């Protein structure tokens, strides 16, 4: 059988099983990288963005983050609260006095005064409430609140 | 059973895509420190802005005299400055609100 | 002479009228600054 | 009627493509995931500002005091309070129209 | 015949029908799975828009989209109205009566009061109409409304 | 003396007088402030 | 003399009428500014 | 004659004295209301 | 005069590639479809804000009463209406503008 | 010539110009629908836009548009129109009679009405005018016009 | 009496110009809300 | 005494002329109060 | 003599009484007119 | 000095690899051709409303009457017009500036 | 040698640098055209936005980019300069004269009426300056300028 | 070990993938190319229009007269002046922070 | 042995070592100019944006970047300086006469107009330290400051 | 004596008829004109 | 009686008055009201 | 009668002031919507 | 007597001729400046 | 009759009074016009 | 002649009235505008 | 004759106070707009 | 006879001349008084 001995003298024994399997090992351990940088970035983006904290190439910004910070206390700024204007405390109602001791002597009664005080405290309240309603309303929008 | 050269041509395929699936993740890394340096850059803007802005408040800044004090005392109810300071915390809550959606959407790139 | 007597005393009271008045007058001052100054706020905010 | 190994290579071609586009799902799938966050994330700032800021108005509240009805009683039209509530409508459903259209917008990540 | 020898000695019968079948096979089986992902991402995101719902990934963002609202009534929205400052209900003109009993005793016919309250309606509606018409003109322009 | 009995009731009158005027302005107070609060909001919507 | 004392006694009906009119125009001016602060105030106020 | 024209002019010199007492306080107390009524409106 | 095999490799080949462009054009189409169901949403919300702001009209409707009527008369010049109705075609004439506007930038998707 | 015949054992005629254009055939034929499913995007996009009119997976948005309306007649707009407030129309003037057929009996002469009424005109105009330059001005820009 | 009849004639002429001078201020009053109207809107619009 | 009598006539003529010019300034008065009110009103709500 | 000069005095005073209570009505609806139109125009 | 065949595959996958570049090269080509549309239809929306907002101007038409020219004159500084017109010249630079600016834009198109 | 006849019979002279040379001379020749494409979408684009000029598909909106204008001459803005209001020219201050020929005969003296003008020049001359930096300043802000 | 052609075939797709990847090499700079362009030409725009604007303030200048310096001397603060300039400055920063601002986003090109 | 002859006859001596070693090297050698322009781009990029600089193909806008400015120097913005309106320097406060040597000479004391120079410096304060708060508070939204 | 008194009174009173006949014209054309302008001024 | 005639001659002269001072305070009142009237719809009006 | 005569030409020199009036306040009015109306500009501009 | 008498009334009637030629002068002067500032106020 | 001359002379008398009071009232109300428009030019510059 | 020094007397002390009253009225203008001068200058400022 | 000299002297005086007058409203005039001016600014600017 | 009235009416004029120089200072004084409020109040 001169066939046979062609036959042998140019084949290789080569299994499919073993191709395979080397070809998809080797596939598989280089896409869980790719799948581990990709999980890794979306990480640390979202851990940034919830105040969880991101680690690698976004751990340098994790300072400038907590800087900003969350809530409603941002260090960013507060700076501006040591340059805040000073203002009166209110206090209670003192009468004032025109031409104390002389016969002309008048005093505001202060009982108007307080009527007065309540109204504008209803006035600052609308105002205020109103502010907020349309700051949160105009959120979206790209406008001052 | 196959002739020769078959697995050697097998390898070979096996090997290039392997070296260009390496590539693409060499450049997939490249890819997300570019977007870790806008982030950085974007926020280091922010603080340089504040730290101008900051310093400019301190040589204007002014203190109401002694007097007009009587008649502010006078008329000024009980929540003046709880709004006020309500209108800053706003202020602040909507400045982070918009820094971290800025954060959130830097997802995209 | 009386006259003289009754214009410096009328000037006199005049000059404790015109003290009392810049008294009141800059309290009144104050309040107009603080109602205008606590509603600007509120009112520029929105 | 074919030499041997031509077979084997053509299910070895096969088996590569397969492969390719499995691991091309897999990353869809990832990307996916990915907007799902984003999405999550945006609504979540949104509910948390809205939080902070119904609590800010409880402090500062305050009524219109028992005098000052008689007048505004005398002047006020039947058309005050329904105009009122429909300004106060109008801002709410610009409010979700907005959300809305934002979650639409991201069709596009 | 040694042709034929050595023909039949390197030579393995291989069908077309069948490795295209088998190949095309495993591709449909895979990119049918690569459509439904796609499709299912597509329904879930249009669900979270239009209300209709989301599943998979999405369906976390469920709750949310029902705290938003639809329509008009948005529970987001109507925790402010629990702190809506109170407003007195419009009722019928009453006169105001000066110096009742005495010899100076006049009152406030209240009939220009009812002219009054009527053009203070109209005013108010062509006001409350002219924001309605601009918010709608203006809802893709990022502006308050 | 009568001068003293007619001071006396001219002052109660005024102060009569300044009680029902105290009244009428409270209430006219709360119409303007009727009004500029609900021309305001809309005001402001728009 | 009986000039004098005449003299004193219309001195001091004059004084008498001097303090009443001071009283009831304390009084008047007083309930002015009252009133008018409280318009001032409520005006700026909104 | 002349002891009668001099106590009418002393007499006369006397009254004047009286009536300018008297007109002091009157004007003095018209000119405080008139004073304190401008000045409390001015202030105001 | 070639090898056998050499045909068959061919033709695998060449229906490989045919194979993985038509997927190319399914995930096309998908992609398209995805684009005219974002543009349908998109005009489907404007037109349920439309609805809604239409109908809250008709509660606080108000008439100038039939008084002021002469004053207005008295005063009003020929060119009054005419300039309030092209301020209201000037807003219909931006609102579609920026809907095609819109539109258009929807080729981007 | 034993290597005539093995050479005939192992061959087969194979003709490029067969191969290729039957590879290309098919290619060409699959990618004239990629080209069409693309210009047709296109042009329904395009035709969307410009109201000429979408076909296929756009024929849907045909009737939104067309709601939406084409140079400044606007069907959605046009809603508004019906709950527009009614405004007195703009006659000439008539002469105000005060006291009539009193001895104290005047009035208003009417001729500076009308010059009044000039340039109020005027001040209408220039008001509009103004209005709709910064309108076309700030059409890009975000803002409300 | 002399003094009722032009007492009560006096009346009757007031009464008479408070009704002229309502039906006047009625007119004015409409224009100068005319005049306001039809300038916010254009002034509003920009 | 006729003096006293005629004393007593003349007081009640000022008494009546006092009821009647306090109808007139009453009419007078409102009419002003409310003409000012509407103007003011109408001022403030546009 | 004395008698024409006290009975004189006595209604002098008599006349000074009806004098009194006659103005002071007088005095009294002025005033209060004048304070009546000032105060309606303040509070309004 | 290789077996038949093996020039032949190498044709096919040259010839197979020009003939995809140029699919690639056709379909960029498109996209251009789908850039340039948009460009033309974005432009002529704008002249359209141009078109539209000038011809309302006509109508409305009014003019100073004779009188008050006095005054305007008598106080009218000899830079107020020139005021005026540089006003207007700031807007019609704005908006070119705006109209260029999305032109640029389009390159990421 | 039995050998170097089947070598001979399977074997043809294939030349690296004729296949390499073809392969790579056809993708050049594509890759060009690819390139040029890029290029002139890229100097079209360009040419539109600065006003050079475009070519092929961009030589359409050659004129809608000519009408727009450059510069601060705008042939789309200067339509509405043909409708803009007419107003007085700016000349010398005359005195005005009340009651001609008459004993009450007074005019205003004009040396005052120079200063307000001054002043008002002045006025004008701020607010215009403090428009046009503001307008500058908030370029990229899409806020109207 | 292996048949004649399979080192061939070997290198020729060598030859293939490393043609491929240069000709991607080169589109990638044409990329980075037009970038920069857009770049340049956006900087451009803004030095023109500030170009523009600088020169419309010539004409219409105008002083302070004479008079009224000594009003404002007498009430004018010690913080005005700097007030005006502190506010002058942070419009400078904040345009200045705009730019560089988009000089970043530049980098999703 | 034929087999042995016939094997050698169709058989050439190729290792993967030298195959695979230069197909990386190629590879290699080319992806380093992919990967090195990748990273120069960036750089430019970042270099224009903080201001270190850019080299390459931006190397032309440095110029331009430069004349932007940073911190708060902008010489594009100092080029408005040139026409800034000039205003009083702000000194002491001198009283003011009338009548001077006149019976009738008044003089304003200057003592409340210093009071009045505190206040409303004061204001000047709190009006400009709220607009700084806001303007950085709005940075993010599209709005003046 | 009587008589002459007589007289007398009835024509002070007929005078008084016509005294009064006047000053109400004349007291109301005053008032008149003051009102008119008043009102005229208050409506405008 | 003379006197009667007189009185009726003296009450002619003061009707004529009368009627001459209402015309000339109707031209007054008149031209006041529009200038009054143009003043304020030209200051509402810009 | 030398009343009439003084009447009417108090009433003509009523006239000519109106008329000389009419012109100073139209040259007035004028002069205001000037000084709004290039104020506006610039305000609005900004 | 009676030529007296006539003689009186005449010169009374000669000097209320006279009385009016001034008063109208003087009241026209009054009126006129009360009227011109009284428009040149209002004018402006 | 010297009243007649009497009589012409303070007329003339009164003539010349008013030509002197025409002057000076004219020249007060010019200064007073020319305050007031500046004043109010002024005002609505800024 | 007692009447000519009696006329000199009298005109002495009206001159000295008029030096008094010029003080008093010189100190409460001043008073007066310096009381509206701060009042203007603040409400401008706020 | 004493009068027209009397004149004369009130009419310069009269010029004297106008000049007065015209400056002191200048600085008041500089003083307003100075106020305006720097607050409209900050005001403007937020 | 013809001298006292002569003597009387020089002494007349002597007094006109008295209460001319008296009144021209007090209605200056007055004046001056008057314009200087009304200016003083006009300028601010």
């Amino acid at each position: 059988k001169m066939a046979n001995a062609n036959k042998g003298a140019m084949t290789e024994n080569a299994d499919e099983n073993a191709l395979q399997s080397d070809a998809k090992g080797k596939l598989d351990s280089v896409a869980t990288d790719y799948g581990a940088a990709i999980d890794g970035f979306i990480g640390d983006v979202s851990g940034l963005a919830n105040g969880n904290g991101a680690t690698g190439d976004f751990a340098g910004s994790n300072s400038q983050m907590a800087q900003v910070g969350d809530g409603d206390n941002s260090p960013l700024m507060n700076n501006f609260r040591q340059y805040l204007p000073s203002l009166p405390q209110s206090v209670e109602c003192r009468p004032f006095v025109f031409g104390a001791g002389k016969p002309y002597e008048f005093s505001i009664d202060c009982d108007k005064i307080n009527l007065f005080r309540g109204v504008f405290a209803f006035l600052l309240y609308v105002a205020t409430f109103m502010y907020v309603f349309s700051t949160f309303a105009n959120i979206l929008r790209n406008k001052e609140s | 059973p196959v002739l020769l050269g078959i697995p050697l041509l097998l390898r070979f395929l096996g090997f290039l895509l392997v070296t260009l699936f390496g590539y693409l993740l060499t450049f997939l890394k490249k890819g997300f420190g570019k977007i870790a340096i806008a982030i950085s850059l974007f926020l280091a803007l922010i603080i340089g802005l504040n730290s101008i802005l900051v310093g400019y408040l301190s040589d204007i800044s002014a203190q109401l005299p002694s007097d007009f004090v009587q008649g502010v005392q006078l008329i000024l109810p009980s929540n003046a400055l709880p709004c006020f300071y309500v209108i800053l915390s706003v202020k602040a809550a909507i400045f982070i609100f918009d820094v971290k959606q800025k954060i959130v959407s830097y997802l995209d790139w | 002479d009386p006259a003289k007597a009754a214009f410096n005393s009328l000037q006199a009271s005049a000059t404790e009228y015109i003290g009392y008045a810049w008294a009141m007058v800059v309290v009144i001052v104050g309040a107009t600054i603080g109602i205008k100054l606590f509603k600007k706020f509120t009112s520029k905010a929105s």
